[PDB]
DNA sequence: TTTTTTTTTTTTTCTAATGCGAGCACTGCTAGCAGTGCTCGCATTAGATTT
């Protein structure tokens, strides 16, 4: 039947082997239609997406292909549910025909869960508008505009789940801070549990060094000092999930003892972990979220930030207006229409960056890059900006020029390495510039671009190199996994050096100290010469520089390319074809989720 | 299943096993059974890619396992080895090299028989079995004269003079190494001049070895076996050897005594009786027979020190916030509290290999899981038929009637406890624990508190380690201020009862029991709750309060205390534990005095207020 | 060319696996539960048959019909138990009124009790026929009980139905027989056709297509293959014989010309019964030949022994209980006349009898009791020969008594293994050669495990800690506690495992211990430390076995998942896993009495030669035919029958294991009773092979058993009490070390003769 | 074609044999009752090899 059809994707990698044994499991032997529906199912479920519509399967070249075999089907619903392998949820089957899109079992659970959470499940809690004015008065003195930091400070204090999106240095730490200051204030004699977890150990340390300095500057009595959250946890270790079976800890029978919970770094929370999460709080928790929509998209199969964001675009609700501007002092603008009250008011988007100005080459940059305008990109790219630039890489020998500015980028560190300075001075040092390539291997990639760097730096004397040691002195690393005996993250960088008792590799801990650790002592690390854009999130450079293919990959993305652009600091340099870059921006990338349906129904 | 002639079940093979991690991937395992296969939650995310790589190596191994059954002629053998190598295998730098190998032998041998032009149908397992013994034929022999010292076994017709030679392996049996004719073979009948047997080649070979000889000779051979300090015997041929030598010489002084008697001294000055082992000292006396390595000399001269004892007391300060888990964790197991917790030693055994045939019977960790489950949804008066066919999906229960069976006497001998949960049972929730004994705040959480009591309820045996438990979690709740008694209803209708107590009494019980963890803390805590148990259950008397002294009593406490140690051959005692091991191999009286009374004093309020 | 494999478990518990997925799995649930209640599973299936699959198979009395399934024989029974629930339907109220008139001893039978049993067997009766259960109320309804209690001279109540009760009560009823016949078959034809399969091997599997190719219509040609090759063969140790091998020897060389054949064997020493030999076919073999040799004098031990033998077993007339077994008096040669054991300067008797004291000993007690005495006996016996005292003396030639002359003779493991932990209280060395344990089932195994999975990943600090923390190393608690916070010295100990690691992957396995045993001098402490001599043998035979796995072995993560995979599933049977002796020096020799066959020891212990078991089960042999007969059912006679051959076998295990001894043998003598009622009664000491010889085969009490042993004690046979031995160590003293120093090379052996090519100059 | 996490423990035989305790019917002694003979039931304890 159709698997000998199905054993020809294999061979052109389209259609993964997963997907083909899943559609001949659960299949069986039923229409053709049905097999083929539940490989394209598979497979888009694989490559990220959530549901799959039928729309969809209207003409994949391999379903032009078996046209032929399945015929015409007046309508694919009759045939898929007809089959066993499809129900509506009345008995239990490994895929539901949910309205006009396909889920996979486990997916469509997870999807109304986070829906009904998001929907019904959050309340609106009320406390005195006078006091919660004066409080807020109290943490930020300028009335004179609407500040998008007390909007949100005033939505995640009236609504029991908030989120609030906003982009790289626009201040969400210290909006953060004076929320959970001005919660502390507001409840005196009832306990207040804060917990606050990150999806990656580095971001929750981070996290912790952030929260805990900006709460010792605001003015808080022994008594709210003493309600300080000692640390910040992963969402893993906060769920207690056990490494190898799925049995959490805290399951929905045994929930979270908390009374606030701040996740922050949202963007990376994946859908599975989301539901997890959800279904282990309480009724009386509430629960903030903090992340970028447009970073980069959590890894596995899910997009559940941006999907929510999504509906912030419309506004906050008419009467939620003027209760914001009742509470905040100011004007605050009404969104036109009802869609969704609950969702919109539960939304603040945050507007202002204070980090950089508009003036800025990387602000117009990022911005133009999320509008998706090609023309914008290349017309601020043509402007005057001293802190962006472009460099054209179709030849080697511009190639070999990237890799000469890649010298001058990474000159003060060489120099400070060769005059024999201290590590905290490297360390500091070895900060301010960073390349950025998207793939790992080949020419433009991690596993390459260490490589070439190290011949460069044996052809121009920078650092002697030992074929046989693979432990020259000044080389960079990074670790591939937790440690807590060593107390390093993944994602953490370090300097391998000799400072007179042996080489040693020194880490920069969140204290300020450094930490040095024996070569043996390490874990699985690697060469950080260059870094992919997804470990490099939540990271700052001072210069950055990064690198697209010249080839036409899914992973170039518009996304990507954002994230790389934001992670700068003030220097930003591209090296890409003019055709690529606009071809990238111009695509955006969805993952197709009920959530749009659901929350409008 | 059906081809080896075996009733088909559907369960325990590699087809429903991949159907099971496929629905897992596909259907959590909370919404229940599909197609009679429980799906397999663990493969859930983007690691079960994995699942779809291995169900493409057993499609494989299932289209050649078809390929090959049938009998084919040879020309239609030529392109299996190829297609095999190329279809499962993806060659590399080193195993070219093998594959090449296997291709040229392969070849090779159905070259031979297409030029034999052999036209009836061949069996694979004919070809399998030739590779076999064609691909190990080889030696390599291309550093027999590299420059370093040569070893090798003794092969006819290589006589080269050495300097020294050295000769190993002469047991009687070993060599000569004898090899008997087919016993059809006409030649070996009648014999003639320069037929050729591998016993006289290795005859004629120790002769080469000695005539090659140029200036010394070396012969061992393995006179006691090490294992049973048996009595083992030379060749034939040292021995001829030895005798010719002991017949022609005579040491110097021998002259007066006669021929027998010079020839035995001289057989033994000359034979060498090395030691067992290598740290024997006798090695090391001056000598001739005097060892070169270093390494066993400071053993064998007896200067190393004994290993000190194990237990030492260690400084330790109690912190002022104890969570009741950290209690609960000492507790269960004083001693691995230590271990685990003090000095963070941790003994992980590697883990169990998988079975090789599908659960016949249910016994062990299964079925206490399984009991479990019954028991947790008999009390909740939950639906037993949807468990049974759950499990029976899972393919855990025994194949048809014989699990039907076992969950029918299951279901009984957990629906008697059932019952009497069922009796006592009241809605109950969970609190929260903040109290402070002697200058230690404890913080917890106690789920299922009802107002009656602290009801517990487990599908095990009456064991000393639950109702300690049960008595710390009753002291908590006495100390932390209520109304309510203690129950815990086990298997075999054991029960565990504490009435309710003073607020006094149980902060003072608690802060024994905080004093016992800061001691362990310190020292290890020789404290045996079933060993010790026992003791204290034969000593203590519950109608008078009071512990007896008289020596019979001591008799039958001694023997019940040795009983529940070393155990009976069924069931493994107390005693065998690999935390135990470590800190005595063998069970001293001093010991097992000290082991008491640490007991008697942490446990006698246990069986005091039990009731 | 054929292989050979010396354990077939895994094959017969596959082929045990095989016939119950076949049969077991269709039955309907019915029927399943009767053959549930049985058997749980193909396990416990495989433990009842385990003995008569190995060997020829045994003729099964009254075997059930070829045709006759399982559900035949479950209808059957029904069918049975239907009739009589229908027959106790119909007589319900009758019987009430029968039993009423009729004159029988209420006491006996209280109308209580006898209402209950009515309920009970109507509450059994209205009950459908699940299973085969019955109440036991049946028993009390049985016309045998009721003929039993009645009235002397009195009516006694008789129905048809009480009749049928007795004829159903009369036998059991159960499947057993059928389905372990079948069984039997099955598996025994599974095994032997996978075994052909495979092309592999059987000791039993050689014997028994031997003997069917010599029974084949070409054997005979094979015959004389076997005949010209030896024309003369002689057999030693003829008393244990197996059919087949009597049927081959027969076909080969019964009377066929210039051919002779010679058997030498002692009846009472046949002691394989349970191995499969058999006494009966080597009484057919003495019938068989005309012929009969004998030999008179004693060469082996001294007189006294001799004459102690000889007056223990003329006691009785026909000791050994076979009228084919006759015994007699046998002679000393005149070398060992002079031969005396003298202990403290007097002559000790050369057979010892150790009397336990008190009425009624349990088993447990008598072996506790009897192992702390042998032990105090054996201390006492080396201190005395320490010092020259106790020689063995040939005339005028002596010598003192060594721990190595000394043997201590028993019957099964756990008994060695109570022997011996009492001789390591006294620290007295000793070992047990009959020791089948596997090396890897020590702790050992584990720790060197440890060590190696610590050096394999010595960047996780858990493994290196717990591999750290092992007896092996030695160290202390403080030791870790201080290691656990000083980061220089856990930075050291990781670097020397990682230069562990680097000689582990360039120079193999055993360099990497012996460098690791060297830097921490764990042999030195091991020897030092009281008993680490059995630890460290066990650690060096432990890391030859990983050399010897890791050079076929290619990977360096493969040995570690060898020797977890081996410390999992330890292999008892593996000769190269069996324990090395653990000292050259002089030890106790713990050896049972079948691997002490035809060897020789100047003194002997037996602790417990009086304890005994009754076999239970009913496998016997023909007295007329001489053939092996298994019973499937529960007939006393066939119990009997067994009991009897049991006897007989105890006899001469008692037999050999009092002919071992030269100078001096002990031996333990308790009232043993096997029954916990009736202490006070007579013993169950007649039932033991040394009780029936001793007390004339007669029941008697303690004081009874007294009297014998005080009358059968003369200058020869000496008795007395056994008392608790005295709980002091053994003193041995101490020898000073003379001084020790190896020899150092002054000249270094060179490597500059080589052949290379032109690759190796370029590399 | 890109990737984030987390650490702990859970169980243990079964059949058999007896000693005593409670209840009861009979019966002999001085119609009831104490002894006696008996019996069933619950708890307690013992034991399970050898190339």
């Amino acid at each position: 039947k159709l698997q000998k059809q199905l054993l020809e994707a294999v061979e052109h990698k389209q259609l993964r082997p997963l997907d083909v044994q899943f559609a001949l499991t659960v299949a069986g032997d039923e229409h053709p239609a049905v097999t083929l529906a539940a490989a394209l199912l598979s497979h888009d479920a694989g490559e990220g997406h959530v549901c799959l519509p039928l729309s969809r399967l209207e003409n994949h070249p391999l379903l032009a292909t078996c046209v032929s075999e399945i015929g015409e089907l007046q309508n694919w619903e009759e045939c898929l549910l007809a089959s066993q392998a499809v129900s509506r949820g009345d008995e239990p089957t490994p895929m539901i025909l949910c309205g006009d899109r396909l889920y996979l079992n486990r997916m469509w659970c997870n999807e109304r869960t986070v829906a009904r959470f998001f929907n019904e499940v959050n309340h609106a809690i009320e406390v005195d508008e006078a006091l919660l004015a004066q409080t807020l008065d109290k943490l930020f003195p300028v009335s004179d505009e609407i500040n998008w930091q007390k909007v949100a400070a005033a939505v995640a204090l009236t609504r029991r789940i908030s989120v609030i999106s906003g982009g790289p240095g626009t201040g969400k730490t210290t909006t953060v801070a004076k929320l959970l200051a001005a919660l502390i204030q507001m409840a005196d004699g009832e306990r207040c549990r804060i917990r606050l977890a990150a999806p990656t150990g580095k971001a929750a340390a981070r996290l912790t060094e952030s929260l805990g300095k900006a709460l010792r500057q605001l003015p808080l009595t022994d008594e709210q000092k003493k309600r300080i959250p000692e640390d910040a946890s992963t969402l893993h270790r906060l769920l207690g999930a056990q490494p190898g079976s799925q049995r959490l800890r805290h399951h929905a029978g045994n929930p979270l003892h908390l009374d606030v919970l701040v996740v922050d770094e949202a963007s990376m929370i994946d859908l599975p972990m989301m539901s997890r999460l959800i279904d282990a709080l309480p009724d009386h928790a509430r629960v903030i979220f903090l992340g970028d929509r447009d970073q980069l998209a959590s890894v596995e199969a899910g997009a559940v930030l941006g999907d929510i964001c999504a509906y912030a675009n419309a506004g906050f609700t008419a009467e939620r207006a003027r209760q914001l501007s009742r509470l905040t002092g100011t004007h605050v603008p009404a969104g036109t229409g009802t869609e969704a009250a609950s969702l919109r008011d539960s939304l603040c988007l945050l507007q202002k960056s204070y980090r950089f100005g508009s003036d800025s080459g990387i602000g117009q940059l990022a911005a133009a890059i999320n509008r998706g305008d090609k023309t914008a990109v290349k017309t601020v790219f043509q402007q005057d900006f001293t802190d962006i630039e472009k460099r054209l890489l179709q030849s080697g020998e511009d190639y070999i020029a990237m890799l000469e500015e890649a010298l001058a980028g990474y000159g003060r560190y060489l120099d400070l390495l060769q005059a024999r300075a201290e590590p905290d001075l490297i360390i500091q040092a070895f900060n301010e510039y960073q390349l950025l390539c998207a793939l790992r291997e080949g020419p433009f990639g991690v596993a390459g671009l260490n490589e070439r760097i190290e011949q460069f730096m044996q052809q121009k004397r920078k650092i002697h190199r030992h074929p046989h040691s693979r432990w020259y002195e000044g080389r960079p690393v990074m670790i591939a996994r937790n440690d807590s005996a060593l107390g390093l993250f993944n994602g953490d960088i370090g300097i391998a050096l000799d400072r007179g008792q042996g080489t040693r590799v020194w880490f920069a801990m969140p204290d300020g100290n450094i930490k040095s650790v024996q070569p043996s002592r390490l874990p699985e690390h690697e060469t950080t010469w260059a870094m992919t854009v997804h470990k490099s999130q939540g990271s700052e450079f001072d210069h950055a520089a990064l690198i697209l293919p010249s080839q036409r990959t899914p992973v170039v993305t518009r996304e990507l390319v954002y994230t790389a652009v934001t992670r700068a600091r003030r220097r930003l340099s591209l090296y890409a074809d003019e055709r690529i870059l606009s071809a990238a921006i111009a695509t955006r990338t969805e993952r197709r989720s009920g959530l749009a349906a659901l929350f409008s129904s | 299943v059906r081809e080896l002639e075996l009733p088909a079940t559907g369960q325990h093979t590699w087809r429903f096993g991949l159907t099971r991690m496929l629905l897992g991937y596909a259907m959590e395992s909370a919404q229940g059974e599909w197609q009679s296969v429980l799906p397999y939650d663990e493969s859930s995310g983007l690691i079960a890619e994995l699942v779809g790589h291995l169900a493409s190596l057993l499609m494989q191994l299932n289209i050649w396992r078809r390929g090959l059954a049938q009998e084919r002629p040879l020309e239609e053998w030529l392109p299996v080895c190829r297609d095999m190598l190329n279809a499962f295998f993806l060659p590399d730098a080193e195993t070219e090299a093998a594959m090449t190998l296997i291709e040229q032998q392969w070849q090779a041998i159905i070259a031979e028989g297409l030029g034999a032009q052999y036209g009836d149908a061949v069996p694979l397992s004919l070809l399998r079995d030739e590779l076999a013994q064609r691909l190990d034929q080889e030696r390599i022999s291309q550093r027999f004269l590299a420059g370093p010292v040569n070893i090798c076994t003794l092969m006819p017709m290589r006589s080269i003079p050495f300097k020294v030679v050295c000769l190993l392996g002469m047991n009687d049996g070993v060599y000569p190494r004898q090899l008997a004719p087919l016993g059809f073979d006409l030649m070996s009948q009648k014999p003639k001049r320069g037929d050729r047997s591998r016993r006289d080649d290795d005859r004629y070979l120790f002769l080469e070895a000695l005539i090659s000889a140029q200036q010394k000779l070396y012969i061992s051979y393995i006179g006691r076996s090490i294992q049973d300090n048996s009595e083992r015997f030379p060749s034939v041929l040292v021995q001829e050897l030895i005798d010719y030598i002991g017949q022609s010489h005579y040491l110097p002084g021998d002259e007066a005594l006669n021929c027998d008697e010079s020839e035995a001294r001289v057989k033994a000055h000359l034979t060498c009786l090395h030691t067992r082992m290598p740290f024997d000292p006798q090695n090391y006396q001056p000598g001739e027979r005097q060892s070169y390595a270093r390494e066993w000399l400071p053993a064998a001269s007896q200067a190393g020190k004994a290993h000190s004892e194990f237990v030492q007391p260690l400084p330790f300060t109690l912190p002022e916030t104890v969570p009741l888990e950290t209690l609960q964790r000492f507790w269960a197991h004083p001693v691995r509290a230590f271990f685990q917790m003090r000095l963070q030693v941790n003994f992980r055994t590697e883990d169990s290999e998988i079975p090789d045939t599908e659960p016949f019977i249910l016994e062990g960790l299964s079925r206490y899981q399984i009991n479990q489950q019954l028991l947790n949804a008999l009390v909740e008066q939950d639906d037993a038929e949807r468990l049974f066919r759950r499990f029976r999906a899972a393919g855990d229960l025994p194949y048809g009637a014989f699990g039907e069976i076992f969950w029918e006497t299951q279901c009984q001998e957990m629906q008697q406890l059932a019952d009497r949960v069922i009796a006592c049972r009241q809605p109950g929730q969970s609190m929260e624990i903040d109290l402070a004994c002697n200058g230690v705040q404890i913080t917890g959480w106690l789920p299922q508190v009802q107002p009656d009591g602290l009801l517990r309820w487990r599908p095990s045996l009456l064991s000393v380690a639950q109702g300690m438990q049960l008595w710390l979690e009753h002291l908590v709740y006495c100390a932390s201020g209520g109304n309510g008694e203690s129950r815990l209803f086990l298997r075999k209708d054991g029960e565990w009862r504490f009435p309710p107590l003073a607020a006094e009494q149980a902060l003072h019980y608690l802060s024994q029991l905080i004093e016992g963890y800061r001691e362990g803390m310190s020292a290890p805590l020789l404290v045996l709750p079933e060993s010790g148990g026992a003791w204290l259950k034969t000593c203590y008397d519950a109608q008078n309060d009071a512990m007896l002294d008289d020596d019979s009593t001591l008799q039958k406490a001694r023997t019940k205390f040795l009983q529940a140690y070393e155990g009976n051959m069924m069931v493994r005692g107390e005693g065998d534990d690999i935390w135990y091991q470590r800190l005595w191999r063998q069970l001293t009286p001093e010991t097992m005095e000290a082991i008491v009374e640490q007991s008697q004093r942490f446990l006698l309020p246990l069986f005091r207020f039990n009731q | 060319e054929q292989q050979l494999i010396e354990d077939e478990s895994l094959l017969r518990y596959q082929a045990c696996a095989d016939f119950w997925r076949r049969h077991c799995y269709p039955l309907p649930r019915e029927i399943a539960q009767v053959v549930f209640e049985t058997w749980k599973g193909p396990q416990a299936l495989l433990r009842d048959i385990n003995r008569y699959l190995q060997g020829e198979a045994p003729v099964i009395k009254a075997p059930p019909p070829d045709d006759e399934t399982l559900a035949s024989r479950h209808a059957q029974i029904v069918a049975r138990i239907d009739t009589v629930k229908q027959q106790w339907r119909d007589a319900v109220g009758e019987l009430d009124a029968l039993i009423e008139s009729s004159g029988i001893d209420r006491r006996k039978f209280n109308r209580s009790n006898q209402a209950k049993w009515i309920d009970k067997i109507s509450a059994w009766a209205e009950e459908e026929t699940n299973s085969y259960q019955l109440p036991e109320s049946l028993e009390k309804f049985s016309q045998r009980f009721l003929e039993d209690r009645t009235k002397a001279g009195g009516e006694t109540p008789r129905h048809p139905l009480f009749e049928a009760i007795d004829q159903l009560l009369a036998e059991p009823l159960s499947i057993r027989d059928l389905v372990i016949t079948r069984a039997l078959a099955e598996i025994r034809e599974t095994v032997a056709r996978e075994k052909r399969r495979r092309g592999e091997l059987g000791f039993d599997d050689m014997l028994s297509r031997l003997d069917s190719a010599l029974r084949s219509e070409s054997g005979e040609v094979l015959a004389a293959a076997i005949r010209t090759r030896f024309p003369v063969a002689m057999i030693d140790e003829f008393q244990d014989t197996d059919p087949q091998q009597y049927r081959i020897f027969r076909r080969i060389w019964h009377h066929q010309p210039e051919t002779a054949l010679l058997l030498i064997g002692d009846p009472k020493q046949a002691i394989y019964a349970f191995r499969g030999a058999d006494i009966f076919t080597y009484m057919k073999a003495r019938s068989e030949v005309h012929a009969h040799y004998t030999l008179d004098t004693n060469w082996r031990s001294a007189p006294g022994m001799v004459n102690s033998v000889n007056k223990l077993f003329s006691q009785t007339d026909d000791a050994f209980m076979f009228r084919e077994i006759p015994f007699i008096p046998v002679k000393s040669a005149g070398k060992n006349q002079a031969l005396r054991f003298v202990f403290k300067g007097e002559t000790q008797p050369a057979m010892k009898m150790w009397l336990m004291e008190g009425e009624s000993c349990g088993v447990g007690d008598y072996q506790s009791t009897m192992a702390q005495v042998c032990a105090a006996q054996i201390r006492d016996w080396l201190q005395a020969g320490q010092r020259g005292e106790a020689l063995l003396m040939n005339g005028d030639d002596a010598r003192p008594v060594r721990a190595s002359d000394i043997s201590v003779l028993v019957r099964s493991r756990q008994e060695a293994a109570q022997v011996r932990d009492a001789l390591t209280l006294l620290e007295i060395p000793s070992v047990y050669l009959s020791n089948r344990d596997s090396v890897f089932e020590t702790l050992e195994a584990q720790e060197m495990l440890w060590l190696l999975q610590a050096v394999m990943t010595p960047e996780r600090e858990n493994t290196l800690r717990s591999a750290l923390a092992t007896s092996m190393m030695g160290l202390n608690a403080l030791d870790i506690e201080t290691l656990n916070n000083d980061e220089h010295a856990w930075d050291v100990v990781v670097e020397e495992f990682d230069g562990y690691r680097q000689i582990w992957r360039k120079r193999g396995v055993m360099p990497m211990l012996r460098a690791l045993m060297s830097a921490r001098n764990i042999a030195e402490n091991l020897l030092a430390t009281a008993g680490g001599e059995r630890r460290l043998t066990d650690i060096l035979h432990i890391s030859e076995l990983l050399q010897e796995a890791g050079t076929q072995l290619e990977s360096e993560h493969a040995l570690v998942r060898w020797l977890s995979q081996h410390i999992l599933e330890p292999d008892s049977n593996a000769s190269s896993q069996q324990m090395r002796l653990e000292s050259d020096k002089h030890l106790v020799q713990i050896v049972t009495i079948h691997k002490s066959k035809g060897l020789e020891y100047p003194l002997v212990w037996l602790p417990f030669i009086t304890n005994f078991r009754v076999q239970e089960q009913a496998f016997y042999h023909d007295r007329h035919s001489f053939e092996a007969v298994l019973d499937l059912n529960a007939a006393p006679e066939s119990v009997d029958l067994a009991e009897a051959e049991r006897l007989a076998e105890d006899l001469r295990l008692l037999y050999v294991a009092l002919t071992r001894s030269v100078w001096h043998c002990s031996l333990g003598v308790a009232p043993l009773v096997r029954r916990r009622g009736d202490k006070k009664g007579d013993t169950d000491v007649h039932q033991s092979a040394l009780g029936r010889l001793l007390q004339k085969g007669e029941p008697q009490d303690a004081a009874g058993l007294r009297t014998c042993i005080e009358a059968l004690c003369d200058d020869d046979i000496a008795w007395q009490t056994a008392q608790t031995g005295d709980n002091q160590p053994w003193q041995v003293n101490d020898v000073s070390t003379a001084e020790l120093n190896a020899k150092t090379l002054q000249r270094l052996p060179g490597d500059n003769w080589r052949v290379t090519s032109y690759s190796g100059l370029q590399q």
